[PDB]
DNA sequence: TGTAGGTTTCCATGTTGAGTCA
DNA sequence: TTGACTCAACATCCTTTGCTACAA
């Protein structure tokens, strides 16, 4: 997860971004921000009490570190049972204007039911939210996990997110399949151009966190260089670079088991397998490279001398599909695509792509394998 | 002499030279953004070279009933608008506008989406189209997403569905449109074509400053009831009068020592802020700095205690002493000073920090009598629909802006009662009240 | 204000629509 | 349909009361 825009730190050099991480010197305060947040404590006395800090060090920093460390915790919500009928009962008595009839008002309240409501007035609110348990983190992961959190942010912008291989090539290739992520395939380095979330009208969420999952995933590697497109600006967009590679500062934490499953593709593989036996079915075919441009299907189709190269899409744009069949323009095979209603829905080009919603109709795939027999 | 007038995601497209386009080599053909094709096709028009528009897509109109019973200022203003179909309307907060809007789009009889601010304005003008014109409109934002006949939307769905949705609506409505000249809700207003546009308001100047590029995004002020004069259909006589509190003298000490601080920094590094407009370099100065932002939060932190000085609480009192059978709304300027109200005199709070359902029922108990005085920290000044008072107290001057004086002072819609409002500021410090 | 300049605004607090999870 | 929680956009943020009075 990253943290807000306002936090994110970091400067330009030569058009060419450079993110503030936290370096070792920085414990200390670190330390602080944790021996701060006891059990039991109210958030009030939490950042009345870092206001101090904040004319010492960097607030952006204190205020990352405090926000990650209030996302970490266990809050309850207060002591008294009825949190808010208080003032239900209680502002029904007219406006008080002697302290002689307050204190009267307020013994027949605690009368009524029976608290200590003269401090429990106003609870169920950010400020006055208690501590269960203090979370246990040490110091050196809490910087860790914020420069990870800082690196998401600023990928959280990209226009295109190029990852540069080292050792493992199928692993985050099956990755991205089951991740629904928009790829590109080049061999002149042996790199993935990722489309970043800046290429969605309004669906960048989801998928900026997906792309931070299959990041997070790359992080625990061998080397991993990163040159991230971004696009920064809230007035006027400008493009600029982000590289990065070896970084060894970041977080081995959970890798989140199972996000997805690919229950779409082992669906179609079970259904194409178990429909039909006069068309053949690849589990993946090796990428078929033109002009250092890999072209990854999912599956191949051959029954004799007619062989196609299908492939499925998750996220999707009209940009995206339009590229990727001008790019397989010049693949040999007839390209079949099978699009998620994800966006706009379009038809252009019908005799290399078709819709679904939820799973694979078998069917359609074999009244398009009928119109070309 | 031929050309050919086309549109796509927010911009318009065309072959011959019209002023305020531009050349194009993705396009091939000179482009510019949709919100000129009300003047280039005047252009075109006048010059009798025979163009063909393409870009009036409209959904088809529904027919609808009209059942308005309008007066007679509000038929002014159709006039005023009717004359070139481009324009703003200024009426206080309260004065009908809602259905001078409704008339105007039962006359022109075309395809409509009304961009307003809240999810409470979606509902006031869903449930009036309901009233006035017996229809359900599209509502698209929010909850649902329905896009039908006459359309409403938010401003926020409107930008980021700005493109998707350029090319329909021959009209558009902007109900309370302060909030149109932004920075993306500016971009949204130029990527729709609408040839017809009106704005609707009831406090039009911005201290911003940016209130100028009205005639570029829907048109000029084509008629406005002078605001605050005609009494007589409108809410009753305007009785504002002001009470100074002396500040605390315990207070008075921190408070000079703490303007001090921001005083000597001021003068030890030059850049006077004195009669500047420019605030901004200071907090420029302040990102990195550490006595910046330093002396900054500590010049921030005095003008709090010159707003929420306690010593007004006692006048307070006294005009609670004195009025006990009138409805008042107190208005604050910060949280702070809103909850210390409300734990002191037994008065419910209405803030953003509030939730809905329990803002809601205290807005309903308020209208039904039963919480006679009610606090809220300046997020009434809205259109939310909230009942009205007499009494009215502010206590957070929040600047001399106008909105939070005029579109505030104009929650009081009543009439045969007095209906006054108090100002209630500290002499010693800022005041700053409206001019 | 204009015959030059490269660039993410953002010291605070307040509001709210929108969009993500379990 | 809810209810969490966030988060981007949008807002304010500025110079000091004093010799002409009205109350609109
Ligand atoms: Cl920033
Ligand atoms: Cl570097
Ligand atoms: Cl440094
Ligand atoms: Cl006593
Ligand atoms: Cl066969
Ligand atoms: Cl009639
Ligand atoms: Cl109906
Ligand atoms: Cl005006
Ligand atoms: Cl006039
Ligand atoms: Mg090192
Ligand atoms: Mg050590
Ligand atoms: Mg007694
Ligand atoms: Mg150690
Ligand atoms: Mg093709
Ligand atoms: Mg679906
Ligand atoms: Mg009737
Ligand atoms: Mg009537
Ligand atoms: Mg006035
Ligand atoms: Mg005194
Ligand atoms: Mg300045
Ligand atoms: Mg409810
Ligand atoms: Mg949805
Ligand atoms: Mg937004
Ligand atoms: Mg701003």
């Amino acid at each position: 997860m990253g943290l807000p825009w306002e936090l994110a730190r970091f400067s330009i050099v030569k058009d060419e971004v450079l993110p503030h991480f936290a370096t070792n010197e920085d414990l200390d305060l670190a330390n602080e921000i944790i021996s701060l947040f006891k059990a039991g404590k109210k958030l009030g006395e939490i950042d009345e009490e870092i206001e101090y800090l904040e004319k010492i060090y960097d607030h952006k920093l204190v205020r990352a570190f405090v926000k990650l460390l209030t996302r970490l915790c266990e809050f309850e919500l207060d002591s008294p049972i009825p949190p808010i009928q208080i003032r239900r009962e209680l502002f029904k008595y007219g406006p008080v204007l002697d302290e002689k009839e307050r204190e009267d008002i307020i013994q027949k309240v605690s009368k009524k039911l029976g608290a200590d409501i003269m401090r429990f007035v106003f609870s169920d609110l950010d400020e006055e939210k208690k501590i269960i348990k203090a979370p246990t983190i040490s110091a050196e992961d809490l910087i860790r996990w914020y420069n990870l959190s800082l690196l998401q942010t600023l990928l959280f912008k990209a226009y295109k997110l190029t990852v540069y291989v080292s050792s493992n090539w199928k692993e985050i290739i099956r990755r991205a399949k089951w991740l629904g992520l928009m790829y590109f395939a080049y061999d002149k380095p042996l790199r993935f151009e990722f489309l970043g979330p800046a290429t969605l009208v309004k669906l960048t969420e989801k998928y900026g966190r997906n792309l931070a999952v299959l990041l997070q995933f790359i992080i625990s590697s061998q080397n991993w260089k990163i040159e991230a497109e971004l696009v920064l600006g809230k007035k006027f967009k400008r493009v600029y670079k982000l590289k990065l590679a070896n970084f060894k500062e970041l977080k081995e934490l959970v890798i989140d088991e199972k996000r997805f499953d690919s229950s779409v593709e082992e669906k179609f593989y079970k259904d194409f397998t178990n429909v039909i036996k006069g068309w053949k079915i690849i589990r993946e075919p090796e990428p078929l490279v033109v002009d250092n441009r890999v072209f990854i299907p999912d599956f191949l189709v051959e029954k004799g001398n007619l062989k196609v190269y299908v492939e499925i899409v998750g996220f999707w744009t009209k940009e995206y599909i339009k590229e990727k069949l001008d790019k397989l323009k010049k693949v040999k095979y007839p390209i079949l695509i099978l699009l998620n209603e994800e966006l706009g829905k379009e038809k252009f080009n019908g005799m290399n792509v078709i819709t679904y919603k939820r799973k694979i109709d078998i069917s359609l795939v074999y009244k398009w394998l009928r119109e070309l027999e | 002499g031929s050309v050919y007038l086309r549109y796509f995601k927010g911009l318009i497209l065309s072959d011959a030279y019209a002023p305020g386009l531009k050349w194009s080599d993705e396009l091939k053909a000179y482009s510019a953004l949709a919100f000129k094709y009300r003047d280039v096709r005047k252009y075109f028009l006048e010059k009798e070279i025979e163009v063909e528009e393409n870009v009036i897509d409209s959904l088809p109109f529904p027919l609808i009933k009209d059942k308005i019973e309008l007066r007679d200022y509000q038929a002014e203003a159709v006039k005023a608008w009717l004359k070139e179909k481009r324009g703003i309307i200024v009426l206080p907060t309260g004065a009908g506008k809602t259905q001078v809007a409704l008339k105007i789009v039962s006359i022109m009889k075309v395809a409509t989406l009304i961009v307003v601010p809240t999810i409470d304005l979606i509902t006031q003008w869903k449930e009036r189209i309901n009233k006035y014109l017996d229809f359900d409109p599209g509502i698209i934002g929010g909850g649902e997403d329905s896009l039908k006949g006459i359309t409403v939307i938010t401003y926020d769905s409107a930008y980021t569905r700005a493109e998707e949705l350029g090319n329909k609506f021959p009209l558009l409505i902007f109900d309370e449109v302060h909030h149109l000249p932004s920075e993306g809700y500016s971009i949204m207003a130029q990527l729709f074509a609408s040839p017809y546009r009106l704005g609707l308001t009831a406090t039009p100047e911005r201290d911003d400053g940016k209130h100028e590029l009205y005639p570029i995004l829907v048109g000029p002020i084509v008629y406005r009831k002078s605001v605050e004069e005609l009494a007589g259909k409108y809410i009753a006589k305007y009785k504002i009068k002001k009470l100074y509190v002396s500040l605390t003298n315990e207070e008075k000490k921190r408070y000079d020592g703490l303007r001090k601080k921001l005083k000597d920094f001021l003068s030890s590094r030059g850049l006077k802020l004195q009669n500047l407009d420019d605030f901004h370099r200071l907090v420029k100065l302040a990102a990195k700095d550490k006595e910046a932002r330093e002396a900054l939060l500590a010049w921030h932190e005095s003008l709090n205690i010159a707003v929420n000085s306690q010593s007004k609480i006692e006048k307070l009192r006294e005009i609670l002493q004195e009025y006990k059978n009138e409805k008042i709304i107190v208005f604050t300027r910060d949280t702070q000073m809103a909850y210390r109200i409300s734990k002191t005199f037994l008065i419910p709070v209405v803030t953003y920090k509030t939730d809905k359902d329990e803002r809601e029922e205290i807005l309903q108990k308020f209208r039904d009598g039963e919480y006679r005085v009610i606090v809220a920290s300046t997020v009434f000044d809205e259109g939310v629909d909230v009942p009205d008072a007499t009494l009215a107290i502010v206590m957070g001057g929040y600047g001399t802006k106008r909105q939070f004086l005029q579109r505030l002072g104009r929650i009081l819609r009543k009439k045969d009662k007095e209906a006054l409002l108090i100002e209630i500021v500290t002499k010693g410090t800022a005041d700053y009240r409206l001019s």
